[PDB]
């Protein structure tokens, strides 16, 4: 094994010579105390090693090992309910050894090896497996947890273990080769786990928020990028999603944010309830937590472990959904890597990889059918954190031009306390085509010409609010009021959410299509009403209005009676005014 | 043959490899790491101490103690034919569409040679693409150099594949005219994702238009150089086909932002200092060498036709990228958001778009002696038209004359039945058909730009002809 | 509309002032790293 | 341990760095000594080692420093500072040594001053109510125990006077949240970077009225004292408060009077080593270096103590884009912003709150904790606040004699908020006070348009007159 | 080289009136006109060439586009001398440059046309210079000096353009040549922002 | 040294009414009086050294006009001191680095100012410190920062120039002296933006 000494220290970045046949990428054990660290550079007989961890008190002459193997997740039971840290090491068991402080050092594995499964076999001697296959099965927390061959190996089934009770480390099946495969394996982190063949995406990815899931969808194997400054509410955003999501595993990586984030779901979690299976939330969850004040190399490896993990949970037939708190962190972490490496910077100051790297993150993501022949789908959501909430970043815009759907977050209506404060005019998706077959098939067939009809108000709005800023809303003709007012009718009653509210919290599709088709009744009546000669300050003060602005607040249960009593209303209001 | 194994440093994207003084600058050469796996890279330095090779995709197994360097080629060169029809490409030149390889006829360079400036002709026939709003208003010639300028949330990629699928020429409507001309269409989309290679795939199969196109697809996740070389081997094909088999040829490039993103990529990994806004000093020039090579020549009877595709950063025509191709080429078509917002396809917005080659491409004896005035004459009432709508909401309807209400109506009637011609193929003719029966709504005798025996002959059709399909 | 003006070449200026800062520095340390490998490779 | 080992052998002095050559047994980030001719004693910090040479960032002047009779020695491996309790009533200077005349502190533990971070399963959820006194936090931007909050400042504001008003007046409210009545007070560590005698003088004789000297920890680095001193208060400050926190059931207050000072410290030893450096000359790595830092709050499962961070900022030119304030912001978990537009006119605190936020502010409020209507009302004194100075902004193109009757009614809304609710001085408001004074200005609105509030509360707290409060 | 540099003293007749009268420039004067797209400055360019009291003509373009350039390489054969009704390129050289060629050509474009205007010069005669597009030679200076690596001031472009502008446009000027006989050259530049 | 610092409690009179009521400056405070050229720093930096209610006046003109210094030379010695009675120059210390005198200079000039002015306030008395630049103080560390080959700060100013003008003015403050008596330094500063 390639064994060195350290020459030079330099904060995070240990430069270590005899090194001689160390690879690139390779995980090495620096000093006495075997920190993790990564070669990121090899130059004669010294390679350039990155440690995950503090380097106070490191001395010149300590060893420094080479394991001969890129970083690496245990891919297998034993991850859900549960939280890592952003190489993979188990949280509560640092708690366990370690107090109330992280430490260096820690050596913990990352699924528990004294925990035993229910294995149910599913093969048999004689029959040839492939990677990707189905051996057996484990329960899980209400999933069938599926053990896999891994994806580079083949054979014939020798022996199977019979019906029982065992660990993670047991050699479950064993092949006429000789390889004894286990209930879990190992995945290079940086390597995209192979896939049969990818999918169109033709079904939506159900967040529970209005805005999102009608005017700016993203589909099940989608990609989708939230920007926006501090405030803004991104944060919020994310665990919305992550508590309201139809997908059946959430995965939520906390590249480099505040550690408060993560004692909130590990905190509220336990305490709510899966939207589908009906068990404890945190059941379908995994977290990944690499806060700011840990180690910044590991911030990389936070984000390809949330994916790598993601990528299981797909080839096992799941649907997955992957929250990036920040991947702005991870860009900051690759140029303080590079400032460090002295390279030649890019834009400011940023590596000219990290657009190839981002890309190569998002485009993990997608519906696909598995080596078993499966259906699974990962959904990735990034947030984006430009400094001083510019959008002409490079993150931003190298985010910009590989996403399907642009969450644009405004720091206008973030001020006012108006969330989710999207930025309707520099939002878009490119998934609406797509889903409307799904739409016609499952909430109502005319819905994609209301939301249409929505848009285009939405635009109207837009356009005449270049007028009213010339002129003030007064001098504006009674049809463009009335546009303007159904336009704030459409803001306040329709695309506001309160994240915070028992009942608006979540949005089921068919509350959304009767709130639009209210408003749009609504608008053609006054419109009627306004050729007929009806002052608009005699619509305004309609009292349906009331109704239409508190239909958010009707639980799932009552709306349809509410709906068919607003739709009934409209019509009476409008036919009173003779 | 020969394998170098003095690799003395690996960082980032580079090797250095000694005692290689044998590689030319710009070879392609071959890595093999101690797994055996096989990646590939190109010599963008050459001394008497070392040879600095740029590194295709990921340096991640490779060792100083394993690891070796072969030379594939000198220079990188493209087999192409006339058999790359109906074939896809992975962006250097490896297909990915699963049939066997193509024999070539002969091995090219990929950056191919500067045109002389004596050899070349006035563009003076049009490539009927099919949309109105670039047919009638914007009209591409052949050996034009006509970019689309889009933006983030566009249909751009529906576009470029409408273009590809309804491209033709039209020798008919030239004078005597002839028979039949070859057409084809090279197709080199750069940084795209999965969903738009899917995308991309299903449009050219299902129509049929495959059988006449070449397609160069670069993925986002592919390496970078791959971007560098798609548009080059894109228009050697272009050129092989144009001036050696006098084919017509539309070339499509459909994303440029993506392409100068890889350039500046490229420039910093081989330690050069930014120019303006980040972008290489010589990102002119290198547009240039890609733009220029389109043209038509004196003696021969094909051309070559570029399309440029581009997302303008943040809808900012200042941005170095447009302002460049501006520079560069010859008109461009605007895109716009709130006709894309307001439904309509293709959301091309006449006002700011312009081709700056149309005059010498239509007239009498090409398309009809109408176009001209008929294009200013639609312009003028386009424009009166939207100012009249903005002015309307501030003084009504009533304080309006008849004439500022008929400009009122015509401009939506414009945005429905000219611009929002959805997936249709239409004609000169039809397109012509339309503007004229718009046109008509309009009291005769306020169409100033157009002389009277074009009004006689035309003016008066109903715009029933076109009701029944927005 | 000249306030608008004025607010804009402003801003041009002094964005264009921080990018050529941002390249001097860049120079510097280059060259100087330069003449380090020189000077002790 | 025992045993003392120089180094001569120095190559270079340039600034605040110090070159060693034959140092290779000194660790990263070992304390040294420095020892000049005359026998004067200098402290420094190694930053990078290698074979060939140790770089040492010096933490005061390098006058009087030669080639020939100047000497390192080590003195400990990893930075550490003695703490015990008997820290309460001193003062310290930047690398914490007495600068009252007492005699140094017996320790009872040496403290690694970098830290370590807190586990996020160890972390509780900050969810106490601080009441500050001042309404424009208390109701729309209200502080939790265990959060870091700070005030976004500018050159000429009065945040100083904020910080001092929040220390003398913060409290928690055991009557509201439903647990047994106790009168644990506010330890308070304050750490000064860069101060000005005049603020200073201020700050001690702030505290010295309000008898909070007993309880206090000052770490005072002043503006004629070394810059790259800075490096280190913040860090000792916050290994005392840590440790009175949760070895010792504190509630602790951390005062950090000027970032932007220590900003600048980091950009000059950034400079120094010709690093890359990323925004306006300052490191690529500051985000990192503020979030080891401002991370050292919280709280902690099954430990009675907090620790509150107030750090307080100057923005350069009154820019929220600048790097300090946006990294800062991006960190912690909200911001006071006060305004120079509310300074001018004479409001006193200047607290702008439409660019202020409190990320856990749900936490801490609400039936059980505040009141119930508690959350609603600072949702619509946001909403009606924002349509005023929209207003505000429509009379310069409309002109005040076109202005509808409700717009009218916003504007007056904005000036009463403004002059009422903003601004108070130097009163003490309990948050029912506070909650009574929003509603009076709120009842100027008529009573649909508070679409924000549940019609429950409206009816329970609507109509009250602002003149009974005042005139 | 030359004996003496004389006076702006005398006018160079273009041949249209709002020039010769309003904004006349002398022989050995220097202009600039700024080309927007569709206000013939092609059909202005020309007429100035054709109808000039310039005996002949240097029309240097530096960096056009291809299409540009055919339709001066294509127009101007076809044009007529109005003194002698023969082809107009028999007293004009014309020196063609596209984007797309080697820098450093577009870079030396302009001092090739001013070397030959002076030859002509010093042969005794009145030769006007035309630079098209000055705008594309300090684009390629500016692309020059990138690859040289130096600092660039204003808008990336050399400390050095408004020297070399100058030393350009100082070349022209009526003078007594080394042989004893009047001569002039006139520079009309176009600058396109 | 000094024994203990005080609180400004008492104002330092200018003679001008604008600052005088609406800005004061106490004592030993300090003030920043920035300005672009033409706005009257000059004239009113002199009438502070004129009309001020301090004993002695150190005035540093660093990097600044040489008419400015033959100004004060020849001027001040013809009017009164407004307290004493003497003439004005007998309260006044002139450093004079001028803008063509040597660079380096400028921040010896600033540092012996101000050492002078608590020499005099060590005896007693109220200290007014003027500084004519502080711009040009600046300038000339940049241009040694440029020699050491140090990397530059925000518009190539070293890093620690914050660090040099806040020691610079931490250094006014009314005192008790080390030999009991109260005195005060007072510093204006002028910034040249
Ligand atoms: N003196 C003139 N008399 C009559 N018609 C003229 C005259 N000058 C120009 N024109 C006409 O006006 C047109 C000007 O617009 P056009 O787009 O055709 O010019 P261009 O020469 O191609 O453009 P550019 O300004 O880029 O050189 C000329 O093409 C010609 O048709």
């Amino acid at each position: 094994m390639i064994q060195g000494v350290i020459q030079k220290i330099a904060g995070p970045a240990v430069i270590a010579k005899g090194m001689l046949g160390a690879r690139m990428y390779d995980i090495c054990k620096v000093g006495e105390e075997g920190l993790v660290g990564e070669i990121i550079r090899l130059d004669g007989d010294t390679a350039f090693v990155q440690v995950y961890e503090d380097t106070s008190g490191l001395k010149v002459g300590e060893p420094v090992v080479s394991t001969g193997l890129p970083l690496a997740v245990e891919l297998g039971p034993g991850m859900l309910n549960g939280i890592y840290d952003g190489i993979q090491r188990p949280l509560e068991r640092i708690r366990e050894k370690t107090g109330i402080y992280i430490t260096r050092g820690v050596v913990v594995h990352a699924l528990d090896r004294e925990k035993k499964w229910a294995w149910t076999p599913m093969v048999k001697p004689g029959d040839e497996v492939r990677g990707g296959m189905v051996l057996g099965t484990v329960p899980e927390f209400g999933f069938t947890h599926k053990i896999l061959v891994p994806p580079d190996v083949r054979g014939r089934v020798k022996e199977v273990k019979p019906a029982g009770e065992y660990t993670v480390e047991e050699p479950v099946v064993v092949l006429e080769d000789g390889t004894e495969l286990k209930m879990y394996h190992t995945w290079p982190v940086r390597r995209a786990r192979p896939v049969q063949r990818k999918l169109d995406p033709n079904t939506p990815f159900l967040t529970g928020m209005r805005i999102l899931d009608v005017l700016f969808p993203v589909a099940m194997g989608g990609t989708a990028a939230i920007p926006g400054p501090f405030g803004a509410g991104k944060s919020v955003t994310q665990q919305s999603l992550a508590k309201w999501s139809n997908a059946d595993v959430v995965v939520y990586v906390g590249c480099g944010e505040r550690g408060n984030e993560m004692t909130d779901v590990l905190v509220e979690f336990p305490e709510l309830t899966d939207p589908k299976t009906g068990g404890p939330l945190m059941h379908r969850t995994v977290l990944i937590a690499n806060t700011s004040n840990m180690p910044v190399a590991a911030r990389e490896a936070s984000i390809y472990v949330g994916v790598t993990i993601a990528e299981y949970f797909r080839d096992q037939g799941f649907s997955v959904a992957l929250m990036a708190d920040s991947t702005s962190r991870w860009a900051e972490a690759l140029r303080e890597i590079s400032s460090r490496l002295e390279e030649m910077p890019a834009e400011e100051g940023y590596p000219p990889y990290l657009a190839a790297r981002l890309a190569a993150f998002y485009e993990r993501a997608g519906k696909v059918i598995t080596l078993g022949g499966e259906e699974g789908a990962v959904t990735i959501v990034g947030a984006v954190s430009p400094p001083g909430g510019d959008m002409s970043e490079p993150v931003t815009q190298s985010t910009l031009r590989i996403v399907g759907a642009f969450w644009r977050l405004d720091a206008s209506l973030a001020f006012r306390r108006h969330f989710p404060a999207i930025n309707w005019n520099g939002s878009y998706s490119l998934f609406t085509s797509a889903l409307d077959p799904w739409y016609r098939e499952n909430v109502a067939e005319d819905y994609p010409e209301l939301r249409d009809a929505i848009s285009e108000l939405l635009q109207r709005e837009a356009g005449l609010q270049e007028i009213v800023q010339l002129v003030g809303p007064d001098a504006l003709q009674d049809a463009e009021r009335l546009v303007i007012e159904v336009g704030r009718i459409i803001r306040e009653d329709f695309l506001q959410q309160n994240a915070y509210h028992e009942v608006d919290a979540y949005c089921s599709m068919k509350k959304a299509y009767g709130i639009m088709k209210m408003i749009l009744a609504f608008y053609k009546e006054a419109e009627a009403a306004i050729k007929r000669g009806v002052s608009i300050d005699e619509i305004l003060q309609l009292p349906v209005l009331e109704r239409i602005g508190r239909a958010r607040y009707v639980s799932e249960e009552e709306f349809p009676a509410y709906f068919e009593e607003a739709m009934k209303e409209i019509q009476g209001a409008f036919k009173a005014l003779a | 043959k020969k394998e170098y194994t003095g690799i003395t440093y690996i960082s980032g994207p580079l090797l250095f490899v000694e005692n290689a003084k044998d590689l030319a600058y710009g070879a392609i050469v071959d890595i093999k790491d101690g797994t055996g796996r096989v990646r590939g890279g190109q010599v963008i330095e050459v001394s008497e101490e070392y040879a600095v090779i740029q590194v295709f995709e990921e340096t991640t197994g490779l060792d100083l103690a394993t690891t070796s360097v072969s030379l594939v080629e000198d220079v990188a060169r493209l087999g192409v034919s006339k058999e790359m029809l109906g074939r896809r490409f992975n962006g250097i030149g490896k297909p990915i569409d699963g049939l066997p390889p193509i024999t070539p006829e002969k091995r090219l360079p990929i950056t191919g040679l500067p045109l002389n400036p004596v050899a070349r002709r006035k563009p003076e026939q049009f490539i009927q693409t099919g949309i109105s709003t670039i047919d009638v208003m914007n009209t591409l010639v052949r050996g034009q150099k006509l970019p689309i300028f889009s933006g983030s949330g566009l249909p751009a990629n529906e576009i470029a594949a409408q273009i590809a699928r309804q491209a033709t020429v039209r020798p008919d409507l030239s004078g005597e005219g002839e028979k039949e001309e070859p057409f084809a269409v090279v197709f080199a989309a750069m940084g795209i994702t999965q969903r738009e290679l899917s995308y991309f795939i299903q449009e050219f199969e299902r129509t049929g238009a495959l059988s006449r196109s070449v397609l160069f697809l670069n993925k986002a996740d592919d390496p970078t150089i791959e971007r560098i070389l798609t548009p080059r081997m894109a228009l050697t094909v272009a050129e092989y086909l144009a001036f050696e088999h006098d084919y017509h040829v539309l070339v499509i490039l459909t994303d440029m932002t993506n392409y100068c993103e890889a350039l500046r990529e490229i420039g910093a990994a081989r330690e050069e200092i930014p120019g303006r806004r980040g972008y290489p000093g010589y990102m002119y020039t290198d547009l240039a060498t890609i733009y220029e090579r389109a043209g038509v020549v004196e003696g021969k009877k094909g051309s070559v036709t570029q399309i440029p595709i581009l997302s303008m950063p943040d809808d900012d025509r200042t941005h170095p990228i447009p302002d460049l191709t501006g520079y560069i080429t010859e008109g461009q078509i605007q895109l716009s958001r709130e006709l894309h917002r307001k439904g309509i396809y293709p959301p091309i917005d006449p006002l700011p778009s312009l081709s700056r080659l149309m005059n010498n491409g239509v007239g009498k004896g090409k398309t009809r002696e109408d176009h001209k005035q008929v294009s200013d004459q639609l312009y003028s009432a386009y424009a009166n038209g939207v100012d009249i709508r903005k002015l309307v909401a501030i003084i009504g309807e009533d304080a309006l004359t008849e004439n500022d209400r008929r400009y009122l109506q015509f401009a939506d009637a414009f945005e429905r039945f000219f611009i929002n011609q959805g997936q249709q193929n239409r004609s000169i003719e039809e397109s012509l058909q339309i503007a004229w029966a718009l046109l008509s709504m309009l009291p005769q005798g306020e169409l100033k730009r157009i002389s009277k025996d074009h009004i006689g002959k035309y003016y008066g059709q109903k715009l029933e002809e076109i009701w029944g399909a927005p | 509309i000249p306030g608008i003006r004025a607010q804009i070449r402003f801003i041009q200026q002094v964005l264009e002032q921080r990018e050529r800062e941002d390249t001097f520095r860049l120079k510097r340390i280059k060259g100087k790293i330069e003449a380090r490998e020189a000077e002790e490779e």
